[PDB]
């Protein structure tokens, strides 16, 4: 029975910083990949970042190219998104999806209001 | 990302651009050129076009004649049945899907395509296991006075083929659009651990590939030191069993190879043409089998003309 | 308000209920039961299914052999060509339309269905005019081979396009018939601006009556050795070829006239569709006779198959 | 070149009466049928009435069954709609269509406001 926690996030300074979390539970974590996807208040979901099961090669969108950075912990079953040099348009609800897709398990995420 | 995974599907194309969509919703013309989808339908049409007549004739002629009740004919009627199940069950769906460029039917539409594609190959595989064992019993003469037994060995093929093809529909493993998102087959792409398709791929490559091929070459190895008029007719038909395998190997190896390649290198960089080419190539299984049964077997050919030219 | 006329179409069903819609927009399942549309596709599938192999074999065998260059074979190759034009040009469209239950392709989609349906029948008609004249020249011996035959085969396409082309030109028109799955000449609406009224006269005169006259005019001449036995069986096949053509096309031609006479009358979608789809057997029956009756061909067919 | 006039009609008493006209020009009139169709201010076209080319059998909707009546003049090329015992919902723009259909050629129409 799958359970993805969506810890980390809140009110942050324009041009500040914030570290997100995603505690995975109820599946072979290291056996597949995880992504980050956000919900802007207005437009549809933006695929933020992604990373392979091993964690070797992370991938980022052009929107958050270099500013954001992704890393995962296989032992603890966690996925992080260290967001730096934020912007007003980064305000969104962040979800951590499985596989390589924008299909969001659970919900709620984390309202990162910049 | 390299590929784009979804609940139902996995598209072998990066969704960096934003273009990628479900093949159970919109057409997948961003994968390949739209004319290539028409080329599929063109190819896939001719499979249906030469599928029914050759198989239906082979089905009719065999049943019509009270003769033609040798194990060979039982199996090659069983194929003629399965080949028609392929044509009407599977090929129809993929020919229609090739037009629209996506499974407009839906996830259930994908199951039909993948099911009869899996049956066709497995019923062809397990039939070659039967043909391998059958000529060992007569030529090498291990068991004397032991030639209704054929109908039991034909029921064997359907028992084993459904052991392979059914579970995806049950929900262990799954059929998922392959390559250009026009055909369907077993999920080699996503781990799908909840579905447990990882374990199925082992089960399939073990029980429904390796074990069959062993039994085939195990029997073929017996007639290495080996190789009256009925034995000449035996020889040509036992030679046809070899040609039937030779064709099966040429047909299904490429798809089986790519299936393994993707299973080994899950999440790697591979395009839609990678899998679709050997996948559609392997759908010639419906048509080539009876063409041999006509071409090589003289006994049948004569009776075919008898039915046609009443 | 018996039928429902539109710009493109005419639906044989009253729009009192409000249900009637264009067959170039939505499916026409209010006309007939939805399973009957599947029954059409089932029937129409088997026409395509037995269409290609029988015609392609007949096309291949005739061309492959350097022999088989008698007027009979030229015409029955010409049919084998036209029958494949029917299958791939026409039958494909109507088989697909039967699935959806309406011309999803569009008005141009209707033209394809009606065009090759019109060619098929006319190329079969004008071919029977040629076969009628050809046996008169040899048997009765009025005027004492290869090149002459090819001229008479080109005649059939010249006359068939005189019938089938003008709808596409815009004089007359192809319009969905019966269940709105097949297409044919507009016998329904006057559409005087299109002038399809005058075409129907032209068609029934020039492309029906005149042919049938010439056929029976030649048949009337033959009312009063071994090569002549071969002549007889092939000249008998010319009769059987007509007998089949009459059985095939009369019903549709009759209903076509009935509607033209009784325009705006009470008639359902099954009225026209049954003889219309029945007349699409023209693609398959013609070569089956050419195999069945003509022994000379049958032998050569097996030669090609059994190399 | 077809030309359908849309004469007759205007402001009328609730429960009054009005005779409409439709002068046909530019086609074989008696070779065709003609209909009447109205445009309610709110909902789509209502097929009011129809009549055969010969004029033998007229057909009316249930909406205006018995109240309205249709008749045509082949010699003068005219179609009439004698409307009697009108209602508020009869307020619409009336068009006279060809064939058996609700397909209206571009016309002046006639705003019969009840
Ligand atoms: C490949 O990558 C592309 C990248 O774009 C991706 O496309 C996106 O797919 C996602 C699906 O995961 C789409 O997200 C949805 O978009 C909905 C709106 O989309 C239309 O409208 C917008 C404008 O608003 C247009 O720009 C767009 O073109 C569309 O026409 C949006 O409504 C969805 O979000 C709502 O619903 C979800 C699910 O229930 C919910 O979780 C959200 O919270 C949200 O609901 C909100 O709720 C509040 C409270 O009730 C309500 O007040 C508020 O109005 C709601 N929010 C909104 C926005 O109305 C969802 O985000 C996304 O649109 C696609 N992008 C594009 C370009 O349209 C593909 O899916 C990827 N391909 C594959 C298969 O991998
Ligand atoms: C068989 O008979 C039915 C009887 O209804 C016909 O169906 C009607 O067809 C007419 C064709 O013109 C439609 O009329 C048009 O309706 C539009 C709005 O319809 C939608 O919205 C309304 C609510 O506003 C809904 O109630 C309705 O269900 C629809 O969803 C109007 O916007 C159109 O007006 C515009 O065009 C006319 C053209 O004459 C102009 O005069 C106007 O000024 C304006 O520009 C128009 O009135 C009508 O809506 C249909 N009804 C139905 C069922 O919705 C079939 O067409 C007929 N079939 C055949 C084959 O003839
Ligand atoms: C898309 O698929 C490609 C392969 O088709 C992925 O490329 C692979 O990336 C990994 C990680 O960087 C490479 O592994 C490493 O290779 C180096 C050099 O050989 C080796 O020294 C390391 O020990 C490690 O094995 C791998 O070689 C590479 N494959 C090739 C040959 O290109 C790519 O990562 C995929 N993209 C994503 C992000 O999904
Ligand atoms: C629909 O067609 C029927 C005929 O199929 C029409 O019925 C005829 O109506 C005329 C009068 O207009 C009678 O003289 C005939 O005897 C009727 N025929 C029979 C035997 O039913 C009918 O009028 C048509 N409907 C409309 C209004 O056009």
């Amino acid at each position: 029975q799958v359970q993805l926690v969506e810890s980390g996030g809140g009110l942050v300074q324009p041009g500040g910083s914030l570290r997100l979390s995603c505690a995975a539970s109820g599946f072979t974590f290291s056996k597949y990949a995880m992504n980050w996807v956000r919900q802007p208040p207005g437009k549809g979901l933006e695929w933020v970042s992604g990373i392979r099961p091993s964690g070797d090669n992370p991938t980022y969108a052009d929107s958050v190219e270099g500013r954001f950075t992704i890393i995962r912990d296989n032992d603890k079953k966690m996925v992080y998104l260290q967001m730096t040099s934020l912007k007003t348009e980064d305000t969104a609800v962040y979800y951590c999806t499985r596989g390589y897709g924008t299909m969001t398990i659970e919900g709620q995420g984390t309202q990162v209001t910049v | 990302m390299n590929g784009t995974e979804g609940p139902n599907f996995y598209v072998p194309f990066s969704n960096k651009t934003g273009v990628v969509r479900s093949p159970f919703e919109a057409p997948q013309y961003y994968l390949a050129e739209p004319w290539q989808f028409s080329m599929l339908a063109a190819y896939m049409f001719l499979l249906i076009m030469l599928g029914f007549p050759i198989n239906f004739l082979t089905l009719y002629v065999t049943v019509q004649h009270k003769k033609l009740r040798t194990p060979l004919n039982y199996i090659l009627l069983n194929l003629a049945v399965a080949d028609l199940f392929m044509v009407f069950g599977g090929f129809t769906t993929t020919l229609y899907t090739s037009l629209h460029g996506y499974f407009v039917f839906g996830p259930t539409g994908c199951n039909l395509e993948g099911f009869f594609a899996t049956l066709g190959g497995e019923i062809a595989l397990w039939s070659l296991v039967v043909l391998a064992i059958e000529r060992y019993v007569v030529v090498c003469k291990p068991m004397s006075n032991f030639r209704n037994h054929a109908i039991m060995g034909v029921a064997f093929t359907w028992v084993m083929a459904l052991a392979c093809a059914a579970p995806p529909l049950v929900g262990w493993s799954r059929y998922i659009p392959e390559g250009m998102q026009c055909s369907c087959g077993i999920d080699y792409y996503t781990p799908h651990e909840e579905t447990n398709n990882e374990s199925f791929v082992i089960y399939m490559f073990v029980v429904h590939f390796i074990i069959p091929l062993i039994v085939i070459f195990f029997c073929y190895g017996q007639l290495v030191f080996t190789v009256a008029t009925t034995q000449k007719a035996e020889k040509e038909v036992t030679r046809m069993v070899i040609i039937m395998v030779i064709a099966f190997l040429i047909c299904w190896l490429p798809y089986a190879g790519v299936a393994f390649y993707i299973f080994t290198h899950q999440g790697s960089d591979f395009g839609p043409i990678f899998m679709t080419i050997p996948a559609f190539f392997a759908k010639t299984s419906a048509v080539y089998n009876p063409v041999i049964y006509i071409m090589m077997n003289k006994q049948f050919r004569n009776c075919m003309v008898t039915t046609l030219c009443c």
